[PDB]
RNA sequence: AACGCCCCGCCGGCGGAUGCCUCGGCCCGGGCGGCGACGAAGAGCGCGGCGGAGCGCGAGACGCGGUGCGGACCCGCCCGCCCCGAGAAGCACCGGCCCUCGAACGCAGCGCGCCCCGGCGCCGCCGCCUCGGUGCCCUGC
RNA sequence: CGCGGCCCGAGGCGGCGGGGGCGACGGGCGGAACUUAAGCAUAUCAGUACGCCCCGGAGGAGAAACCAACCGGGAUUCCCCGUAGCGGCGAGCGACGCGGGAGGAGCCCGCCCCGAAGGCGCGCUGUGGGGCGCACCGCCGCGAGGGGGCCCGAGGGCCCCGCCCGAGAGGGUGCAAGCCCCGUACGGCGGGCGGCGAGUAGCGCUGCUUGAGCGUGCAGCGC
RNA sequence: GACGCCCUGCGGCCGCUCAAAAGACCUGAACCCGGCCGGCCGCCGGCCCGCCGGCCCCGUCUCGAAACACGGACCGAGGAGC
RNA sequence: GGAGGCCCGCCGCGGUGCUGACGCGCAGAUCGCUCGUCGGAGCCGGGCAUGGGGGCGAAAGACUCAUCGAACCGCCUGGUAG
RNA sequence: CCGCAGAGGCCCCGGGGGCGAAGGCGGCGCGCAGGCCCCGCCGGACCGGCCUCUGGUGCAGAUCUCGGCAGCAGUAGCCGCUACUCCGCGCCCCGGAGGACUGAGGGGGAGACGGGUUCCGCGGCGCCUGCAUCUGGCCGCGGGUGACUCGGGCCUAAGCGGCGGGUGAAGACCGGGAAGGGGCGUGCCCGCCCGUCGAACGGGGAGCCGGCGGAGACUCCGGCAGGCGCGGCCCCCGCGGAGA
């Protein structure tokens, strides 16, 4: 029961928009119809495929929305906090690696001249 | 009182909706033992500090 | 209105009562199912890398 | 006498010991060692077809989407599914939604501002813009 | 009366940081009394409870201004082992070295030489570079072998005769089940020269602290 | 928790399901109590069984407890030298 | 003419005597008569301030939420006991 | 030495068990005793003789702890607030008739605080209504609170907080000597220095009548008015008196 997802993903945001105006229209009817009078099997079935089917339409719009505003800043220096990676707060507070295994001219100097071999013993 | 903030009207709104039985048909849908629901309350027993 | 909580260690039964644990726990919880057995650390070790 | 009271042989009450049983406790070892201004921990108030408590969730609310696995049910009444995939129960990961208070951030706690275009908290570091000084100087006048 | 440089300050804008939470372990401060002494005031309890502040997956400590007195050792930490001493010299309190193990790792800056060679809107009130002469967890799976009779509300019961075994750990099933069901045993995949730190070290007086005793460590003031 | 029969209704009887009512529930002790049936005052001893003889309330502190010294209505379970 | 910390007296605010009732209470302080005061150093309501060896007191060691010659809550603490 | 709970072994074809284990009740026998054994009834799934090992291992008492329960006993008690009766119909509900009371500092009519749905209609008597109940503030099912003019939101009181900073090991506490804002409209001009904190009784711009429901009314409807703003059209820069 109720639209898919799948054949939603194929139509533009105006188109979207207009639906998902139907749907909440019609839910206030059914509300009414509820409210009032009584609650007929038919009526109730369809009140609560119509309440997921909005959820499903806000949906694909919101990743539609996303994926735009993603691709907009693609390859800027400061992004919206929003689509920055996602990690905790201690390791986004924290060094690279690299940063960790920098070292002085001298010790590395020294660092090259001896550098480890494999031996054995007997 | 008959002179209240919004704020308090809310939690006491909060405690009439709450006072309920247990409905028939979700006693024997779970298969209940103890019908009867121990977090009501009545107006003359009780303090609601709120 | 004090910032930080009131909290004494002379009853331990003020602080069972309230405290870590005893609510939802939420975004907790999310984090540390995506650390133990999910993509956090990958995504840590590419991003320092 | 008799009744009442107190003592044997059967039958009934009242009460809840005993015995047997327990998805619970307690100790020892191992692992892990991961929260937050990208809004935490905690609190309030809501959300179900018929819905009180608890769990869960947040006006997209008793859940929405993607990728895999699974393969007939769905505690009541209903509704739904049924098939060489057409898809019920379940499981894992990923993407989003995310009301009011709260370190809690226009003021205040439920009321009210400034602004011109939308937005309006504090402290620090770096950088920039606009300025002050009978500070040390210099020039011109 | 004006305006340029340096210096010392003020308002705004941008980008980045901070704040709060966590009955354990860890670091730093403040700091009791009950109690024992058969009373009690120094002592003890105790450098404890408790209060305040601050990190991490550990923290702290750490490459000698060290021990020692030997035919010597050699940064730190942790385990095993054991009496000098302090004390109304009462009650009580109390370390370290040598020895045997776990583990094992080393280094830099300033000062001195060059001087913008630099991270270049900064910085000469010093960026950058150098010592100078002699010489183990997770994921995925398959998984064997029993009948007959008696009798019970139902046998996993009783009698007889069998089979499987790298599986006779267990759980479920109408009564004690290796062979009724799930599991158990046996797999695969991913992971010579130059130069050494000042209101410092130390000393006097005072307070706390230690086994440290004409001073163990710290601190205030004066020098 | 069938059916049937009484009942102004409340309820009752008879039976039904089950191996069993195990009927809001396993087993179901003691104290206390109701009915029916047998007896007449506690313990010890003798006996052909109600006669004879003997018998102060325990635990505790204490020179000394039946004490007008204290604790103890009754029953169950727990309860103190590791 | 109409002064007064003047007098009699209602509501209020108090609390004398009966050593009345009650005293397993109506009540962990009440009830009945009788009584003191009643324009003032009077009485009542709300807001606000003072915090524990401290406060506040026309002073009784009084009061500080049934608790005061030193409140209440948790902990030290299963404090010590010839 | 007797007994209790558990561990390691034995129990001659591998200990006893739905042909009935543990436990309960009654009755013999054995032992100086602590105790043990057997039989009958109940019950419905476990149990233990001997050797070695282990312990939170044996109750009459503690003004013992927790639970249950007796006599007393159908006893003490159901004395304030003057009071009910007849008939429908029942001392208590409803109706009519009679008889009384509270007695305008009300057992009246309304608010503040506190309570929080107790309010209204329909139904009911399982609980409660210390007697009863057909009653109910009890139980079930449905409903119910409307503002330009009433109050709060604003002001300030006694007070509280904040304030470049100051102090303290901190937590925190104390605080005038500090380059401390606006306007019109873009350039100029003015200016030492906190609070949209604190009063449903103080200050405050403006509301009356009639009617309607089952439960709401200065709020609804009808009528008649007030106050404060905004937008259009016309639309004006003062005269009289001797003086008040
Ligand atoms: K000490
Ligand atoms: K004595
Ligand atoms: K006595
Ligand atoms: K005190
Ligand atoms: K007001
Ligand atoms: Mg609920
Ligand atoms: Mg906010
Ligand atoms: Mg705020
Ligand atoms: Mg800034
Ligand atoms: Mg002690
Ligand atoms: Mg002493
Ligand atoms: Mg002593
Ligand atoms: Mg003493
Ligand atoms: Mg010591
Ligand atoms: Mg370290
Ligand atoms: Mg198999
Ligand atoms: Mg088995
Ligand atoms: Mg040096
Ligand atoms: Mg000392
Ligand atoms: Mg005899
Ligand atoms: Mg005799
Ligand atoms: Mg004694
Ligand atoms: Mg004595
Ligand atoms: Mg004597
Ligand atoms: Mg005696
Ligand atoms: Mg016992
Ligand atoms: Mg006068
Ligand atoms: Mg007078
Ligand atoms: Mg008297
Ligand atoms: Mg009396
Ligand atoms: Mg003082
Ligand atoms: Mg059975
Ligand atoms: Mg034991
Ligand atoms: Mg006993
Ligand atoms: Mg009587
Ligand atoms: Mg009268
Ligand atoms: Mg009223
Ligand atoms: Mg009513
Ligand atoms: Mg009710
Ligand atoms: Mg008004
Ligand atoms: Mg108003
Ligand atoms: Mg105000
Ligand atoms: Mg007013
Ligand atoms: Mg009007
Ligand atoms: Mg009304
Ligand atoms: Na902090
Ligand atoms: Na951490
Ligand atoms: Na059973
Ligand atoms: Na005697
Ligand atoms: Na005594
Ligand atoms: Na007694
Ligand atoms: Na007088
Ligand atoms: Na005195
Ligand atoms: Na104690
Ligand atoms: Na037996
Ligand atoms: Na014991
Ligand atoms: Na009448």
């Amino acid at each position: 029961p109720g639209l898919k997802a799948k054949d939603l993903i194929g139509l533009s945001q105006e188109d979207l928009q207009r639906k998902l105006a139907d749907l909440k229209r019609e839910l206030l009817s059914l509300r009414t119809m509820k409210a009032t009078a009584g609650p007929v099997p038919e009526r109730i079935a369809r009140f609560r495929v119509c309440k997921k089917d909005v959820a499903r339409v806000l949906t694909i719009i919101n990743q539609k929305a996303r994926d735009e505003a993603r691709a907009a800043f693609e390859g800027a220096k400061y992004i919206p906090k929003t689509f920055r990676p996602k990690l905790t707060h201690a390791m986004r507070c924290q060094l690279t690696d690299k940063q960790k295994r920098l070292l002085p001219n001298k010790v590395m100097k020294r660092k090259l001249q001896f550098p480890k071999l494999k031996y054995a013993v007997k | 009182s008959a002179n209240k903030t919004l704020e308090r009207k809310l939690r006491l709104g909060k405690k009439i909706r709450m006072n309920k039985n247990i409905p028939r048909w979700v006693i024997l849908k779970d298969k209940l033992k103890k019908r009867w629901n121990y977090k009501r309350h009545h107006w003359r027993r009780s303090h609601l500090k709120l | 209105p004090s910032a930080k909580m009131r909290r004494y260690n002379w009853s331990y039964k003020s602080l069972r009562r309230r405290t870590q644990g005893t609510g939802s726990m939420s975004h907790m919880r999310k984090v540390y199912r995506a650390y133990n057995s999910g993509t956090l650390k990958a995504n840590a070790r590419k991003y320092l890398a």
